[PDB]
RNA sequence: CUACCCUUGGUCAGGUUGAAGUUCAGGUAACACUGAAUGGAGGACCGAACCGACUUACGUUGAAAAGUGAGCGGAUGAACU
RNA sequence: UGAGUAGCGAAAGACGGGUGAGAAUCCCGUCCACCGAUUGACUAAGGUUUCCAGAGGAAGGCUCGUCCGCUCUGGGUUAGUCGGGUCCUAAGCUGAGGCCGACAGGCGUAGGCGAUGGAUAACAGGUUGAUAUUCCUGUACCACCUAUAAUCGUAUCGAUGGGGGGACGCAGUAGGAUAGGCGAAGCGUGCGAUUGGAUUGCACGUCUAAGCAGUAAGGCUGCGGUAGCUGAGCUGUGAUGGGGAGAAGACCUUCGAGUCGUUGAUUUCACACUGCCGAGAAAAGCCUCUAGAUAGAAAAUAGGUGCCCGUACCGCAAACCGACACAGGUAGUCAAGAUGAGAAUUCUAAGGUGAGCGAGCGAACUCUCGUUAAGGAACUCGGCAAAAUGACCCCGUAACUUCGGGAGAAGGGGUGCUCUUUAGGGUUAACGCCCAGAAGAGCCGCAGUGAAUAGGCCCAAGCGACUGUUUAUCAAAAACACAGGUCUCUGCUAAACCGUAAGGUGAUGUAUAGGGGCUGACGCCUGCCCAGU
RNA sequence: UCCUAAGGUAGCGAAAUUCCUUGUCGGGUAAGUUCCGACCCGCACGAAAGGCGUAACGAUUUGGGCACUGUCUCAACGAGA
RNA sequence: UGAUAUUGAAAUUCGGCUUUCUAACCCGCACCACUUAUCGUGGUGGGAGACAGUGUCAGGCGGGCAGUUUGA
């Protein structure tokens, strides 16, 4: 059957990209939490 | 002038359609068209605010001249064409200087002459004249309410009004619905009655013919669930159950008047519709 | 993913039936009403692709956390993508 | 522990050589078998080195392994023209000032971003273990620079703007051409396995763009509005004193090989013409207009310049999504012969593949298939399942109907092969090639649509008119929807609705209109009560 | 003769509605708690949460026939996993 | 739906509901300028007008929505 996840390079960067997390105050608070925790990947 | 098909198939059994014999040009004016995308009854927030809207055939918008702005220039009817945006037809008039415009096609009008000016134009179908120069007893359409804004009343297929006695600054008029009110004498109006009077005698025939017009199904509130409609649901078919029928949002929808309590127009209405 | 909608694209081997209208010739004070051709309308007919899931068998620490075999429905449209 | 128990994931393999410590499983060869509207050939998304060569067998591969999409080492992607950027724009998303909000921030104008569409200059061969419209060979085209020659100027370049153009739906039939097919000795093979053959039996029969010619059919007649025009498939010279070429004389070598008349024909090349009602984006390139700017070599000569990103490989699959080397899912394009209406059916071509555990025996039982004497629903909650009917031609067919239907009603008869024949036809100097019928006379079998593919029907009731829709994953229905009917609210900054602010939908609509409740084609009808709410 | 705002009209009726109930009387069967046609004692039908009819349509429910058959009387043999 | 603030004039009238006038306030009304965009600002006309809109206080309706109770 058709599974839930269908990869798409463009749609993945427009929804969870770095530039879209900086366009919102709530999105910026996401990168501040990942930085404070020591993650190697910040977005995407 | 109403074609009636033969019962060769179901749905087409009792279906009827117009004749279109009054049309003379099946091609619009390329210089008077504009795009008109569909909204589907959704707000600028992206949410659905009006139900039963969606789909339909692609349409283009024709620019209509509801103000009739010019000085005693005589125009000529060039052709009558079909307009999908309204219930009435439209006529293309050409003026003695070359300007082309669109106007609503009155009843029983052919390729002749038309003039738009006050105190000089005659009382004949086609001419637009201020209510001051209109004697009591005439039938007018495309009536205005604000000087220079454009006609907004009696603009449907087979619609018109009747000019009653004038009273000082205002004139008494009887609208199609039956109401009587006053309008400023400086408002413009056109003589005659909107044509295409056999438009309401049509039988759609089948459900698919209304789908490509832009209407979606209408689910009755009595077959819904309790958390979806005040009529909710019981065991099997049930009556209304309440003292008065409700709307989808919880308001009486039978004989409850929704007109606002206080407004400026209240002084200009003599007797409501009956 | 799924439900509805918006803008812009694509797809449906083959066969069958023969509505309105039109045309000539008999009609007729005028119409009416008849014929033989032309004509190709339809949520129309049979049936692949494609889209659906009515019956039954098998499988149910399965090949598969919903499938497979054999029949079955729609198939120019309220169609599918 | 269960236990050396279940399982080892749809399918045809056999033998002879080679390698090696070790071979049913790796390599080569010959037979056999399977797909072939395809398991074949190209290409978007997605994956991200899985691609090539030599060298390896610990682990991974449901067995084995000398082998690998696994390990080690070294390699592989070449563009002015192909697809995207220095071009345009739909939806939508963001918007200097501005409007509105306890704070954040929500709306919105000019202006920008944004293809799934519009505009836009290259083709045919050759070559590597791994790239090819990119490299190479042969011939083209577009934009932009530089110098030097034709009119011996009161020409030239034009907007930031104006007007044309671009520019658009669905259905149906006919017609003109061309691809790919088929049949004939125009060329190269070759003529004999086992009984008689010798108009024997095989295979081939091609060639771009661009640039010059004239070309079926199409639309249109004396700057914008008012009162011998434009486009057009195909054909033919040459390009090509080349390229390719089934084969030949020689056991990345040199070298002279044939390109023709006839038939049948698109789903490819025109929204062209015609009809219909549901009435079918935009913008730029492009061609004009004058504002103004006040000065040349775009039909032509000889030389120069032209950037950035993608290009390997898989792509109905072992590489994509599914925890797996998983009977599942995944857009578009190319579409051969016999049979046929056909892309159905059976067998084959081009080109692929033989499935990653086997060998024996032929118990019970279970699963998937094939027959069965005499009865024929006696089975069972119930004809569940199975069986039967099935294509084409020709006769013929009831009650009821809203006159269209019912209807393929129900029933019955024909069907192979050979011969003898005669004013249907299409294409053409004849001839020949193709398509298609009515008669008569014969032959063979238990059987002639001899295989495969293809409606059981009929007499009566309940419900809903009808096509359609619904509980992804135990309910497809009498449930929802529907055309029609009726009540009621709304005169426009409309009612209703979201936010309940701005701003929006309704609607670029105006009572023949819009919102809400209840009924549910059509036909005949729809009675009485207003004390209560 | 009491009471009420008025005391159910046309049509239909053991019905997707009838508890008594397998009501009773006629059809179909050798045998019919189901089915069809009629009777009204309608517990508890009824006119737009409409009443009564209706051609054409249905992978809808229901009863009776023809054809056919391993469904069965009653089992037997063969092929493959 | 009333009181009061924003909110000023004149007259009728057996510390006043009502005809009445422009000057506050309002106009998804028109023509101009910013500007070859009408979102917005400003100016001139027209319409309306001390009403409407807005703040505080008060009364009524209000399963539309919310928190809870419904014994042994």
């Amino acid at each position: 059957v058709k599974r839930t996840y269908q990869p798409n390079k463009r749609k993945h960067s427009k929804v969870h990209g770095f530039r879209k997390r900086m366009s919102t105050k709530n999105g910026r608070k996401v990168l501040a939490r990942r930085r404070r925790k020591g993650r190697k990947v910040l977005s995407a | 002038a109403i074609k009636k098909y033969k019962p060769i198939t179901n749905g087409r059994r009792n279906m009827t359609s117009l004749d279109f014999a009054e049309i003379t040009k099946t091609t619009p004016e390329k210089s008077l068209l504009k795009p008109l995308p569909k909204k589907a009854g959704r707000n600028n927030q992206g949410k659905l605010t009006v139900r039963h809207h969606g789909g339909g055939h692609k349409r283009q918008y024709r620019v209509i001249d509801f103000k009739r702005n010019k000085d005693g220039i005589n125009a000529k009817v060039d052709s009558i064409q079909y307009d999908p945006n309204r219930s009435a037809n439209i006529a293309l008039v050409v003026y003695a200087d070359g300007e082309k415009r669109y106007i609503i096609a009155p009843k029983g009008l052919e390729v002749g002459q038309i003039v738009e000016s006050g105190a000089e134009a005659d009382i004949k179908v086609g001419n637009a004249l201020p209510l001051q120069n209109i004697p009591v007893g005439t039938v007018v359409h495309n009536i205005e309410l604000k000087p220079g804004k454009g006609g907004q009343i009696a603009r449907s297929a087979g619609a018109s009004a009747q000019v009653l006695g004038k009273e000082g600054k205002y004139v008494l008029i009887r609208l199609r619905s039956g109401e009587v009110r006053m309008i400023l004498s400086t408002c413009r109006a056109t003589i005659g009655q909107v044509g295409n009077l056999q438009h309401e005698l049509v039988n759609v025939g089948k459900a698919g013919r209304s789908r490509w017009k832009g209407i979606r199904p209408t689910v009755r509130g009595s077959v819904m669930n309790p958390n979806d409609h005040p009529h909710g649901g019981g065991e099997g078919r049930a009556p209304i159950g309440r003292p008065s029928p409700m709307s989808p949002w919880g308001k009486p929808t039978l004989g409850k008047k929704t007109r606002r309590g206080k407004k400026s127009s209240d002084k200009l209405i003599v007797r409501g519709r009956k």
